[PDB]
């Protein structure tokens, strides 16, 4: 997030366009972490074979 | 340093100019050009599409009289649909090529500017203005631009194509109403000027109802009686003694030139200019040369940038600043877990390792440093960051 | 913003009941605070320009720009933009048997800009080669040109021109506003704020708006800043920042 | 029926000069072509609601309106918050030929175009033709014969 | 227009020529070489594009039953199917990506059971993103949707 | 081939030179009647005029309405050009359809030098336009003391 | 003092036709009674600042 949230900071229509990506992947990634942090351990703990 | 070089050499676009399945064509005729002639040219273009690119074009919709520069008899435009992408595989069957061939053919058409293009990935190079600051007047600003464009021409290296966006001065017909005569013959100047206008320009009288719906009532001369300069005299106006007078009696005419499409920029007279940086060269330098080319012109003439040119002023490159803050907020935010001095730096070294492939894989498929390549970079570095992080952390 | 629209759109509930003379003079709705953020004057160093010249100049080539810039409510102009002025004489008029009405009528008639049409205009008779615009009359541009307006031809043949019974000069639209700077003659831009505007930022824009002008000034003409809120605030924050540092010490 | 200089000086200028104290404008391009038409685009510091941007502009258009000629205001003057690029274009045609071009244009204008024009997101629907009008086509000789003028 | 001194009348049709016609005669359009008119439709800044067109086919869908004989609509210039297709293509890249992931997962963990785990977790993330970027006022556009691949 | 017209239009003296020397019609007339000499005399380019006159381009050529290049030069205050056209045999009393002479015309836009040159080459300070005004008359009515006193 | 047809054709229509490119309207009811009065209500997609 510290590499690409800054790219939301470009002004102009250039940055207008950069905004979409810049945030869309931080959103996608941050939840990606929160879900991987909640769901995946659960699902690992329960569905894997010993 | 391989990265630094391969980076600094790679070209930079905005977005890919994609096959939008549709495109557009420009038909622009010379001075004093008439509707009929334009209609000819439009038919030549339409012909091309319908006959020669049967395989691609799906339908041409073309209009005489609706310029995108703006209206005229001497302007037309063809909206082109294409056949589906499925039903035309191959570059040769893709928009860019189609436009190329199209243009190539239309170049053959004498006595017209016709070319065809795709509308850029932004549905809604430079745009340079030239302002009449000190009130020098249209023919002097004409001269100012003539001098500027034909002195720019002397820099093929620096600037590739410097053209005016407007229409050029064109013949127009001056009538001078002898006031003294008008008064002598007892014919009112209102009656005169109205007669002229209504006959030749047309006049909106009042409204009528046409099948339940209000529309205009226009009075105007039959075509044949307003098609030529000598037709001017044929019109009579009634004087106070009930006696008819011809326009010849109290008018006088002569030909002159003048612009059929004046312009102003921020309330002051201006004339607009288009051009772009020559192959290999940055917009910024092209603009700088134009900036100093302007300085050697008559006094009262100044300049301003608009639109895209105006934008590139606010900022064009902040990447080295905001990637710098990206680099520090990254230098420290990693240590916010490694709780270590300089340990993040180790992960940091790997950042160029990733971008090398990205950079070359663009350069070999001949692609460009664009928004997509940028966001690409961010994702790739972030991934190789993850991989290196997990290694050093373990 | 909306406070404003509600007001002016019902100004246009009223507009067609106000006299022609007042609506053609115009009516304005402006969302203005009450206090000049600054005032910039101009003067000629040489004296080669009278007061009304300065006023015109500002109005005609400075004031539109500064007026457009945001945060700006109503730029007050300390003088007037020029106007063609006809100064009338009752005796001369009477002599030729004329009223101000005949002068006014004549000016409307002979200083007109007339729509005249086109040669070859659509819809045209097929085979037309020439398509051209007709020019008729243009507004007059000069005292001289207003001079030769024709009021009437006398019974004996002789003509009465407007300059024969009136007196034509370029002058202020009003002559009520006379400004002066340091005892030498001047005009200026009294600039107000538009409510909600950013003050320093507005001024920052105003020095910008105005910084592009000087190279096309006539000889002898120079700007000057007799009333300016900003350096108070630059200093007001300078002082606090310095108290802060020395406090940290 | 007005030339470009007329339409510059009598309309375009009496509008520009009345453009003041409106928020956020970057600039004011202004073409004034000889076909008797004006178009003045004001472009605003990006991210500024078009709605109010628009009101400020048109209400001072009405600071100017009573100084523009009768002929031009009775023709109307419009302020539109429009992007520059046709989202689509729909045509109509007669299969039989039983309808000339001007018929089609009218039909669209008179019973299609009002509806489509009202729908939101729509800036200015351009009509590729004209709605009808009662047209009186004048003859100078016949008029003169009876001793008449336009 | 006037009654003559002798009594006779001059009517407007006697000295003028009356017909129904265009308000202007400057704009002449043609489609596929046969004569036509149309609606060039612009956008109002800030408008929703596909939604506007979606409204336009609506606005227009009510018209055909009252058309005169022989009159038919046609769509020579249309941005939308580009965007329907632009999102069709990305959605299909996404699915086939989920496939390919599941293959590299099987080929590495070599068990049907194991491979269910990471597979299930991806959709949850990716649609989850619609939720959050909806809540920041961002649209499911060409750019955004493309970003999520 | 008639690009010569626009050669006179846009200036470009050396392209007029290339074109005149490979055989383009030097008297080619356009949709308004205006020749390259008319065009030059309007947009005030001497050298173009020379390259045109010496090659025997008609000097008394007229457009519709009968306006001479001497008319055009006379109005716009192209004092340099009017002298060269005059030495090349330009009819000084030539009349456009409306009765206007180059003298009248120069007399109306306030060029004192050109009224002199026209009078030196033997203009007629009595020629009457369709409305019967002399060059003198259109000076009194302009309030110009100088032409009137000169045009005695 | 105007009849309903007059007030329909001379006022009401020259207003309706000029209703274009305004946001969010659901419809435009329009009574035109013979007492020389027009009333045209435009109703807007609910929750759209008046």
């Amino acid at each position: 997030s510290a590499v690409f949230v800054p790219m939301a900071f470009f002004g102009g229509s250039t940055g207008a366009i950069y905004r979409q990506f810049s945030i869309t992947i931080v959103s996608a990634m941050a939840l990606s972490v929160l879900v991987a942090l909640i769901l995946t351990p659960a699902l690992c703990a329960t569905m894997l074979k010993p | 340093v391989g990265m630094a070089y391969l980076f600094v050499r790679l070209p930079s676009s905005f977005l890919p100019d994609e096959d939008q399945g549709v495109f557009m064509t420009m038909v622009q005729l010379p001075a004093g050009a008439t509707q009929e002639r334009t209609q000819k040219v439009l038919n030549e273009v339409t012909h091309y599409y319908l006959t020669k690119e049967k395989n691609n074009v799906e339908s041409v919709f073309a209009v005489n009289g609706f310029g995108f520069a703006g209206r005229g008899q001497n302007t037309g435009i063809a909206f082109v649909s294409l056949k589906d992408w499925a039903d035309r595989p191959g570059e040769e069957n893709k928009v860019e090529a189609i436009t190329m061939r199209a243009t190539r053919a239309f170049s053959q058409i004498k006595d017209a500017m016709v070319f065809a293009f795709n509308l850029p990935a932004i549905v809604e190079g430079f745009d340079f203005e030239l302002i009449d600051q000190a009130g020098l007047g249209h023919e002097k600003l004409t001269q100012a631009r003539n001098q500027l464009l034909a002195e720019a021409a002397k820099h093929p290296d620096m600037l590739t194509s410097v053209r005016p966006n407007g229409l050029e001065d064109t013949p127009q017909f001056k009538i001078d109403i002898d006031q003294e005569k008008a008064q002598a013959l007892g014919v009112s100047i209102n009656d005169i000027n109205t007669t002229l206008g209504a006959a030749w320009g047309g006049s909106y009288v009042n409204d009528f109802i046409d099948r339940g719906r209000v529309k205009k009532v226009y009075v105007m001369s039959e075509a044949k009686y307003r098609m030529l300069p000598d037709d001017i005299g044929d019109w009579y106006v009634r004087a106070a003694d009930g006696q008819m007078v011809p326009f010849s009696a109290f008018s006088s005419s002569r030909w002159e030139y003048g612009s059929p499409r004046l312009e102003r920029y921020n309330g002051l007279p201006s004339m607009e200019i288009l051009g772009q940086a020559a192959p290999g060269k940055s917009t910024g330098e092209a603009m700088e040369l134009m900036e100093q080319l302007a300085s050697k012109l008559p006094t009262g003439v100044g300049y301003d940038w608009t639109g895209m040119s105006y934008q590139e002023r606010l900022s064009g490159n902040q990447a080295p600043s905001l990637y710098a803050i990206s680099l520090i907020v990254v230098f420290l935010c990693l240590a916010a877990l490694y709780e270590s001095w300089s340990i993040p730096f180790s992960v940091m070294l790997v950042v160029p390792l990733g971008v090398i492939g990205a950079l070359l894989a663009a350069t070999f498929r001949g692609l460009t440093n664009d928004v997509y390549f940028q966001v690409g970079l961010l994702t790739t570095i972030g991934l190789s960051a993850k991989n290196a992080i997990l290694i050093v952390e373990f | 913003d909306i406070a404003q629209v509600q007001v002016q759109n019902k100004l246009q509930l009223a507009m067609p009941l106000l006299p022609q003379e007042v609506q053609q003079q115009g009516v304005s709705v402006e969302k203005s605070s009450s206090s000049f953020l600054m005032v910039v004057g101009v003067i000629n160093t040489d004296g080669t320009m009278t007061q009304e010249d300065i006023s015109d100049y500002v109005a005609a080539n400075m004031k539109d720009a500064i007026s457009r810039t945001s945060g700006v409510g109503d730029v007050q102009l300390f003088g007037s933009q020029y106007a063609m002025r006809i100064w009338m004489n009752p005796n001369e008029l009477n002599k030729f048997q004329l009223t101000p009405v005949d002068v006014i009528t004549a000016i409307k008639a002979q200083n007109a800009q007339v729509a005249a049409g086109q040669l070859g205009g659509t819809p045209p008779v097929k085979g037309q080669q020439l398509n051209a615009s007709i020019i008729a009359q243009t507004r007059l541009t000069s005292t001289e040109e207003f001079g030769k307006i024709l009021l009437k031809v006398n019974q004996d043949g002789s003509r009465v021109l407007l300059r024969d019974v009136a007196k034509i000069e370029l002058g202020g639209e009003n002559y009520d506003i006379i400004a002066e700077f340091n005892g030498q003659p001047a005009s200026g831009l009294g600039i107000k704020l538009a409510t909600g505007a950013n003050a320093l930022d507005t001024a920052a824009a105003i020095r910008a708006e105005l910084a592009k002008m000087e190279p096309f000034f006539p000889s002898g003409l120079k700007i000057v800043y007799p009333y300016d809120t900003t350096p108070f605030v630059k200093i007001s924050i300078h002082e606090v920042v310095k108290t802060l540092v020395e406090a940290i010490i | 029926g007005a030339d470009a200089k007329t339409v510059q000086d009598t309309v375009t200028q009496v509008i520009e000069q009345n453009m003041n104290g409106i928020d956020n404008l970057m600039y004011m391009s202004s073409n004034s072509d000889s076909t008797g038409t004006v178009q003045i685009t004001l472009t605003f510091e990006s991210g500024t609601d078009a709605d109010i941007a628009q009101v400020q502009v048109q209400n001072k258009l009405q600071l100017a309106m009573p100084l523009l000629p009768q002929e031009v205001q009775q023709q109307g003057v419009s302020v539109e918050k429009s992007s520059s690029s046709f989202l689509m274009v729909v045509g109509v045609i007669n299969t039989d030929g039983t309808m000339t071009q001007e018929d089609i244009s009218d039909y669209v204008a008179a019973n299609m175009k009002d509806a489509i024009s009202r729908t939101s997101g729509v800036g200015d629907v351009q009509l590729f033709g004209s709605q009808y009008a009662m047209r009186i086509w004048m003859n100078p000789n016949e008029l003169n014969k009876f001793q008449l003028t336009p | 227009l006037k009654v003559n001194q002798d009594g006779s009348r001059v009517l407007l049709r006697d000295v003028a020529k009356i017909e129904l016609g265009g308000e202007n005669y400057d704009i002449i359009a043609e489609f596929n070489g046969q004569p036509a008119s149309g609606l060039g439709i612009k956008l109002a800044t800030g408008a929703n594009a596909l939604d506007t067109a979606a409204a336009i086919r609506a606005e227009l869908a009510k018209m055909e039953p009252f058309f005169p004989s022989g009159l038919k609509i046609v769509y020579p210039y249309d941005t939308t199917p580009f965007v329907k297709i632009s999102i069709h293509e990305v959605v299909k890249t996404l699915v086939e990506a989920i496939i390919l992931v599941f293959l590299v997962m099987y080929l590495f963990l070599q068990n049907f059971r194991a491979t269910l785990i990471p597979t299930i977790a991806v959709p949850v993330v990716l649609l989850g993103t619609f939720a959050v970027l909806a809540a920041f006022g961002f649209s499911i556009n060409t750019l955004t949707m493309f970003g999520m691949v | 081939g008639k690009k010569l017209l626009e050669a006179a239009r846009a200036g470009r003296d050396d392209e007029v030179r290339i074109l005149m020397a490979n055989g383009a019609d030097v008297n080619a007339a356009d949709v308004v009647g205006w020749t390259p000499l008319h065009l030059a005399a309007y947009w005030g380019h001497l050298e173009i005029v020379e390259v045109l006159l010496k090659n025997g381009a008609d000097v008394n050529a007229y457009d519709t309405l009968g306006s001479t290049p001497l008319h055009l030069a006379a109005h716009f205050g192209h004092l340099e050009i009017v002298e060269v056209l005059l030495k090349n045999g330009a009819d000084v009393n030539a009349k456009d359809d409306n009765g206007i002479t180059p003298l009248h015309l120069a007399a109306n836009r306030g060029h004192l030098e050109i009224v002199e040159v026209l009078l030196k080459y033997g203009a007629d300070v009595n020629a009457q336009d369709k409305f019967g005004k002399t060059a003198f008359d259109i000076s009194i009515n302009n309030g110009n003391e100088d032409l009137a006193e000169i045009l005695q």
